[PDB]
């Protein structure tokens, strides 16, 4: 149980909830100067699945924020409603959008209380948050099931996160990262990590966050808009095989 | 009578209270030194990861204008304790217009931690806190709080991985001589943090408070100067004079 | 039978309540002595580092201007019960406009031990004060059992200290002599050099309030040892 | 590659190889068992209906050696046939884990039943090397009777009973081995689905 | 063996062993004796000290001007039940302006102590009481048990080594009725003395007496007020 | 055993065992044609005494939403009531009939309420929720975990794998509501251990006109491999 | 220093050393195991068609000794190869603790399966030193047939059946040993990640 | 005084003694074991390529005696070295209690390894008293082979197989002993500071 | 009466009767244990650096019988001293109960160490009755060497090996015994208070 320490000062339910995320789909984020994006993989791959929704794993929380999740999905549907309530409570209280760190603190204060108060299970969900505010600009955060958030410039959660992290360490070009550069890196990291090869456009989900005339924008790239990103990858690594 | 419940043992112990201190013996080292008009604490850094914004890894956290705080242990319990102390720092100016003193809020935090060792269905806060600050009469203060709800006052202390080795350092070194000026009160903390550090200087973060100033976190342009001065004063004395 | 306070042994015993008693011997030792001139309290502090300010180790405290307490055991239990005693002594003043007796403070503080909070209090207390009935010394136990005592020792070396008090005590003593006897007993149950920071000492006389001794007054009795 | 090695193993010993043994057991092995049993009875009757003299120590009847060698062959064939099933099951015991071991218990149960069939029955009442036992125990008395010769009459009957009790032992060990084989057949044919794929992941409540 | 760790559990023989174990906690306290004439009711106890240089534990308690108890068992249960009795008597004087009968108090005590025997999460009261009182029906002596049962008695002793006092009282019951107060107190003291070793004897320090009657509120005599009642006891040999 | 407990692998075991109670219930088919949705299931009795016109595995929630299940009927009758209440709450606030996706969300919330406390077991049912909103058909699949999936066709219960491969090989768009019923009955005929009668199954369809449970006459009509 | 010693030992016995053994076992060790069974079966079928007289006690046959020496060499090499893996796994068992002992359980489980290989099959049915037991059993009969010899027929048949039974023992032990090598391979290849780093430093929720 | 005896005990044998043992184990003992394995494998290769006759029963090989004597001296020294560590740990097992026994478990667990290093690993395959066994087993054969000597040839080859199997035994025992020594080194270097002070008072929440 | 018997039995065996044993063990017994190992090493070095013939079989050495007799006299006194502690603890086991048995556990824990010492480690590697075990073996070898005088050389070497292995055995047993005595000293000195008065009933929470 979660209200019990180990002799070595450990909390093993909090570690098992964190081990319950590698079973979930891979989701990464990439920060840039022009914007910030997310990239999830759709393990819901089947000939009879419909895909009615706008997006299955990218959830919009505010006019200036979205999130992606990995882990237990019921827990995600709980936390995504709580996030949307926190944002609107801040708006009602101040009539200004909530910054992209107060929301993460507010959700992590909920996640911390489940590791501490008797008969309830820690949320087996990690999250990534992308958003804009008038204090620090474009941001990217990463929550854990223990109630620990951290700011990042590029991170990955879920299956094969430790490999995408090593790739981003070896290909991120801080200070010179546009949004086309970030998507070109995403299509690479998400192809050198997926078990199913060739990276079908049906098997991914991408969202970009940008600004236009003092308004925030959160779009979702369509199928044909991602086919181009894929086609401009095998060409790129076919040229890195020409020089034999 | 054994582990897994806060009941008792035949010896008269509560092992779930010791196993929480064992979590405070697992975080990063955090020291604190009390002077006359300067008070300095420093905390080891958390091994940055080449793609992380360190604006959010704040180990040192102010509670009011006169009081400050540094913690070791679980990172998330710290945030709740610090917010619940920040609230009381203002509720205390509501209940009586006077500001708060260091012992008041240390006592409050210790009572909050004590409250979580009383019931099952509640887990103790797995942190300690070095709570340094000022007062009216300008009396510098330093306290240390453990998960069990115990608080003392110290001239200098340490918490985390390596506190058992920094306590010997400050035993051998802390006198009235090393608190002559502010620059000697800071060099002591630098040398103490060196005893567990990466032999660097970029893995250090120090803050200070004066009777006049508010909290002032240092930049590496001064940490490097202090560390170079300390490396020079040790190349001359320990080596070139013995 | 050992774990849980709602479980009787076949012989009708509550082992958790006894293990709460055993938590007192893990605390340093304290001594209280009656005298018709007043009461004394004398304790060891057990400083673990020269860096800690020993004045932040509250092992003797004021409950009121006519009652002082000395404790041994868990710090948290002591904080709780000392706050209880302080609050009760002033509710009594508010209602009746008089000073609560030491017997009634002890009676009211022992009633919390009669509440299974889910755990017995791991702390014993000595209450020294002056009442209409003169100087009085009482002793409270985790079982909520309280009794008047002429001299009592609690804590780690309570057995040897009690086995000495039974010889050096008589019902004719003075306060300066009992203070000397207490520190002589305290000298013999310490592997540390007795000094004016390793101990506290307090007294409560009839015509004088609670008074914790100072370094000067302490050294001026350590010298005659 | 590592998975290549695991694949080379799991392709050499497949479910078809383990079922080919069960078919042969249910068809021919049991009838061979019963044939050896009736042969052992046919022989035991002869010794029960006979008088022995000093001449019978000068020669061993090949009628008994034939049944003992048939039981020898049967034991060898069944041992190899069962080690094939063991090898099929044991190259599929998956990653060690605290939990999700509802099919691992099935594998251990069937492996325990097969281990029983091997050790508790084949000797690897009487087991595989009964022929060595018979020839040693008889070669003792054949020397004690010839030299010179021993006048002990009970020894001459003890020779006869050495000849008889081994046929009886065969008749009982075959009867027991039939039961063991019939039990392994049911165990396999009921539990074979979780001997191959013991673990089955349900990731429906993950995203 | 393994129907013992809870009070809500029966055994296959139809017994609850936690209650039987709570009854064994009365045998750990010092001995008390209770007895009554037709005019007065008496409780005599034997007090016990923890350290020799301390005061003796108080064994008899005042509940009202016509009821009083002597306790053997756990101190905390006694301190809770006494505070229950006191408020139940004040509640009767407030409403009716009459003293509460003793039968109607011990019935309430039983109704109170019956709950921990049946619901889990509470401990049975490990204290036995001898209750002496006087009402419109004469004197009364009541025994109360950790089993939530209670008895009306001519006399009784409870606590450690109380069978000796009980054996004494059982063969002098025919005298207690027409005894005056001095003789009744002396019978109580002798029954109490029968619980001691031959080494020890009764003393001012270790004897408390409680008396209630028609023209006498419940008084307690502890240290030097006892010496009238001790004068008269034959110095027994062994 | 316990539900507020993770395994070291990071699995919730009682949920996995509640899905095993869904995997042993009667089969249920679901197909989403272009102009409708079909729901079909096996309603077979243990004797000629059971009156089949008294209980229903196909139930309406509104004029335009309907249900089937695989698993436990006692658990089904709770979620039917809850869905019928939630639809009416939505109507009371907005005076518009509830969309088929919001009901699935609010019902998976109810199924998730029973996954987080001790002293409660999850539901032993999965649902298939058909609808017709905004000129488009919908079909979802709610699970005891609190998770839902939108399908074009699927099958739950006994033999839910071969019954799904049959749909993968024998289902496409450019169908209509009558070509899909034949396919659903053919997908139920795989597991039917006996002669399929009008009373051994139960069918419900949704379209522009709304949800309707077909009658035994209409079932006997298409049971002849007709349409 | 002490960490110097632990590093010098853990750099002398690596996962590479324990995987080289595994791939050698999968490649060639098994092939030699079946070859020994081929030879043993052929020899058993040869001696089975024979008629032993007194000349066969005057000289030992060479084929049997060759097969047994081959088996002995195999068992020696496999013992050493298994002890290499034991060393690798055993110099990495971590600090003793009351919790986080899952990878330690994996380590002990694989070490139990190494014991099952070098305690029950190598004899460190029959194992390494069968070539000594064979010659002992042969000499005990040969001295009894040769000199004032003996005249028992069961003695000659016991000689013959000793020669047959030892080859059968070799044949069965080879099968039983293949079955265990093939299982050690699977266990290693499925659990090597936890046999090397059984505890993962996970202090993300600490400062 | 009684606490003076405790200190006179713990002053004689300290942690530095055990570390001194461990260092020489890691340095020279694990190089001297491989030397004996080498010298035994060479002798096995010698006798394996030999052909024995009556001349070899009239003399023992002077090489095997030296190899076995080396192994015996090594076993003796390792036994005494292990018992020094056993003493260092055993004179520090603290007051018996039912709680705070997490380091007492470390003590008792390292003692398991130290006793495993002796029970079936030094004989205090083969162990310390091996040379007497060799000489007895060989004398039993030379007596029969010399005399009117025995005429069995399988006995004449059993002589050779005796002289070979003991070198093989040494070769295996050396490998197993090296494994166990490395295991003890790892266990000690990981667990020593709770082997010395298994209990630490925590009276910080007491006055 | 009965209490008279209990107290007359307990005053005869007091805590002083055990502390005196502990004192003598810490003082002189360990030095005697060291001196026996010294002399055994001397005699072992003597036997190694010598060659044997027929003349050794005609009389035994005066050097080894002394060492063995001294070890015997040691073990006798150690047994008779351990039994005093055993009695002191065993006549103070309190009346049986299902609770309040935390000192009874200490009693039964130290009696287990005493049982590991006296009944087993003294043999009441080698024990007290080792001199007879030496003489019987050496007589078995001597009667074969003297007779027909066996001309086997391995027998004459086995003589020399018997004369050395027993000195080795004593040398090892003395080390092990010193370890166990040093363990028992600590076990007594850290627990003698609950070994005497295991139950204390100053019950203050009863009125």
């Amino acid at each position: 149980r979660t209200t019990i320490f180990s002799p070595e000062g450990r909390l093993y339910q909090v570690e098992y909830a964190m081990e319950a995320i590698g079973h979930a789909g891979t989701c990464l984020g990439i920060l840039a100067n022009d914007g910030v994006l997310l990239a999830a993989e759709r393990r819901n791959i089947h000939k009879l699945l419909d895909e009615v929704f706008f997006s299955e794993k990218i959830y919009k929380l505010n006019e200036d924020m979205a999130c992606s999740v990995a882990g237990i999905t019921s827990d995600a549907n709980v936390l995504t409603n709580e996030l949307r309530l926190i944002a609107q409570r801040y708006l009602l209280q101040y009539q200004e959008p909530i910054p992209c760190e107060q929301l993460v603190t507010a959700l992590c204060d909920i996640k911390q209380a489940y590791t501490q108060f008797g008969g309830k299970r820690p949320f087996g969900v990690s999250l990534l948050y992308i958003g804009w505010d008038k204090h620090y600009g474009f941001q990217l955060y990463q929550s854990d099931p223990s109630g620990n958030y951290g700011g990042w410039k590029a991170t990955c959660i879920g299956n094969n996160s430790a490999a995408a992290v090593s790739m981003l360490k070896q290909d991120y070009k801080e200070g010179e990262m546009t949004l086309k550069s970030a998507l070109a890196l995403a299509i690479k990291v998400l192809n050198k990590t997926m078990d199913v090869s060739k990276l079908s456009a049906e098997k991914v989900e991408i969202a970009t966050l940008t600004r236009e005339n003092g308004k925030t924008v959160i779009r979702v790239l369509k199928q044909k808009e991602v086919e181009q990103l894929i086609k401009k990858h095998e060409e790129e690594e076919a040229k890195a095989e020409r020089e034999k | 009578y054994d582990r897994a419940i806060t009941v008792f043992s035949p010896d008269g112990h509560l092992f779930q209270v010791e196993y929480a201190q064992e979590a405070v013996k697992k975080g990063s080292t955090a020291v604190g030194v009390r002077g006359r008009d300067i008070v300095v604490l420093g905390v080891e850094k958390k091994s940055v990861a080449k793609l992380q914004d360190e604006r959010t890894v704040r180990k040192i956290c102010a509670l009011d204008d006169n009081v400050c705080m540094a913690f070791a242990g679980l990172t998330a319990d710290a945030r709740i304790v610090i917010n619940r102390a920040r609230v009381e720092c203002q509720s205390h100016r509501l209940t009586v217009e006077d500001p708060v003193t260091v012992e008041y809020i240390t006592r409050y935090i210790a009572s909050l931690k004590q409250r979580y060792t009383q019931s099952n269905g509640r887990r103790p806060f797995g942190i300690s806190a070095l709570i340094v600050g000022f007062d009216f009469d300008g009396t510098p203060r330093l306290y240390q709080t453990d998960p069990s709800g115990t608080y003392h006052a110290w001239k200098a202390n340490a918490i985390g991985r390596g506190a058992k080795s920094v306590r010997e350092f400050l035993e051998k070194n802390y006198t009235d001589e090393a608190i002559e000026t502010d620059d000697l009160t800071i060099k002591l903390v630098i040398k103490a943090l060196l005893e567990v550090v990466q032999s660097g200087g970029k893995n250090i973060e120090l803050a200070v408070m004066r009777r006049d100033q508010s909290l002032k976190i240092l930049n590496p342009e001064e940490i490097e100067k202090y560390v170079a001065e300390i490396e020079k004063e040790k190349e001359e004395n320990e080596k070139k004079k013995q | 039978y050992d774990r849980g306070v709602n479980t009787f042994s076949p012989e009708g015993r509550l082992f958790q309540v006894e293990y709460a008693i055993e938590a007192i011997k893990l605390g340093s030792t304290a001594i209280g002595i009656q005298t018709s001139e007043g009461v004394c309290l004398a304790v060891e502090k057990r400083i673990t580092s020269p860096l800690m300010e020993p004045s932040s180790i509250e092992k003797i405290v004021e409950i009121d201007a006519h009652i002082g307490c000395a404790m041994s055991g868990l710090i948290a239990d002591a904080k709780t019960l000392i706050d209880k005693a302080r609050v009760e002594t002033q509710n009594h003043w508010f209602t009746y406009n008089e000073t609560m007796t030491v017997e009634s403070v002890t009676q009211a503080v022992s009633n919390l031990a009669l509440q299974f909070m889910s755990r017995p209090f791991g702390v014993a207390l000595l209450f020294g004060g002056v009442d209409e009935k003169g100087p009085q010394l009482f002793h409270m136990d985790p079982s909520g059992t309280f009794v008047q005592c002429d001299a009592r020792a609690i804590g780690s070396a309570s057995e040897g200290a009690q086995s000495s008090l039974q010889e050096v005590y008589h019902k004719s003593m003075t306060l300066k002599e009992a203070i000397k006897s207490s520190l002589i007993i305290l000298k013999q149950v310490m592997e540390e050099k007795l000094n004016a920071t390793n101990i506290e000492l307090a007294t409560v006389q009839p015509g004088q309030n609670f008074h914790m001794f100072t370094k000067e007054e302490l050294e001026e009795v350590i010298k005659d040892i | 590659k590592r998975a290549a090695l695991i694949q080379n193993l799991r392709d050499s010993y497949t479910e078809t190889s383990s079922f080919a043994v069960i078919e042969e057991w249910a068809a021919g092995t049991l009838q061979e068992i019963e044939g050896i049993a009736k042969a052992a009875a046919e022989a035991h009757g002869v010794i029960r209906n006979s008088t022995y003299g000093r001449a019978q120590a000068e020669k061993s009847p090949e009628q008994l050696l034939g049944v003992l060698q048939r039981y020898q062959d049967l034991c060898h064939n069944v041992y190899c046939q069962a080690e094939t099933i063991r090898t099929v099951i044991a190259i599929r015991i998956p990653e060690h884990k605290e939990a999700d071991n509802l099919g691992v218990a099935v594998q251990h149960a069937v492996l325990k039943i097969i281990d029983e069939l091997e050790i508790k029955t084949l000797g690897s009442p009487i087991g595989m090397y009964a022929l060595r036992e018979y020839l040693s125990a008889r070669s003792t008395v054949e020397d004690k009777l010839l030299g010179g010769g021993s006048q002990s009459p009970s020894l001459l009957l003890e020779l006869r009973q050495i000849d008889a009790d081994f046929m009886l032992k065969v008749e009982l060990a075959t009867t027991h081995l039939s039961t063991m084989v019939r039990a392994v057949i049911n165990a396999y044919l009921l539990n074979w689905k979780k001997l191959i794929q013991p673990r089955t992941g349900n990731l429906s409540y993950y995203t | 063996n393994q129907y013992d760790n809870d009070v809500t559990v029966w055994s296959p023989q139809g017994r609850i062993h936690q209650i039987e174990y709570a009854m064994e906690a009365v045998k750990q306290g010092s001995a008390t004796v209770g007895l009554k004439s037709k005019t007065h009711a008496v409780l005599v106890a034997l007090k016990r000290a923890q350290s020799e240089l301390a005061a003796h534990q108080k064994k008899i308690l005042h509940v009202d001007n016509h009821i009083g108890i002597s306790i053997a068992g756990l101190t905390a249960d006694a301190r809770l039940l006494c505070n229950f009795m006191r408020q139940e008597c004040l509640d009767s004087r407030f409403v009716f302006d009459r003293p509460l009968p003793v039968s109607r108090l011990v019935s309430l005590i039983g109704s109170k102590t019956q709950i921990p025997t049946q619901r889990y999460g509470r401990r049975p009261y490990g204290v036995g009481l001898l209750i002496a009182g006087y009402d419109d029906m004469g004197p009364h002596i009541f025994q109360t048990c950790p089993s939530a049962n209670y008895f009306d008695c001519r006399a009784m002793s409870i606590g450690a080594r109380s069978q000796s006092a009980r054996t004494y009282l059982e063969r002098h019951m025919s005298e207690f009725m027409e005894c005056n107060l001095n003789e009744l107190v002396k019978h109580g003291l002798r029954a109490l003395r029968e619980t001691l070793p031959a080494e020890q004897d009764l003393t001012t320090k270790n004897v408390s007496i409680g008396i209630v009657g028609k023209d006498l509120e419940f008084t307690i005599y502890d240290d030097d007020d006892v010496s009238p009642f001790l004068e008269g006891l034959e110095e027994r040999p062994q | 055993f316990s539900l507020t407990t993770f395994s070291p692998s990071g699995k919730l075991v009682q949920i996995e065992y509640a899905l095993a109670a869904v995997a042993g219930g009667a089969p249920s088919v679901g197909i989403k044609a272009a102009n409708g949705v079909v729901l079909a299931t096996e309603k077979k009795q243990k004797s000629i005494l059971y009156d089949e016109r008294s209980v229903h595995k196909v139930e309406p929630i509104t004029k335009h939403i309907g249900l089937v299940y695989s698993g436990m009927g006692p658990d089904y009758r709770v979620l039917v009531h809850r869905a019928r209440k939630l639809a009416q709450q939505y109507y009371l606030v907005y005076q518009e009939p509830i969309p088929t996706a919001q009901l699935v969300q609010r019902v998976a919330s109810v199924m998730q309420e029973y996954t987080q406390s001790g002293g409660v077991r999850p539901f032993g049912v999965s649902l298939l929720i058909c609808g017709w909103n905004e000129g488009r058909p919908y079909l979802f699949q709610s699970d005891p975990s609190g998770a839902y999936f939108a399908w074009k066709a699927t099958a739950m219960g006994k033999n839910y794998v071969n019954g799904k491969t049959f749909l993968e090989k024998r289902y496409n768009e450019d169908l209509e509501l009558e070509d899909a019923i034949h396919t659903a009955i053919l997908t139920l005929k795989e597991s039917f251990e006996g002669q399929m009668t009008e009373d051994n199954i139960e069918v419900g369809i949704c379209n522009e006109a709304g949800f309707r449970r077909l009658t035994p006459t209409e079932v006997k009509d298409y049971l002849a491999a007709i349409a």
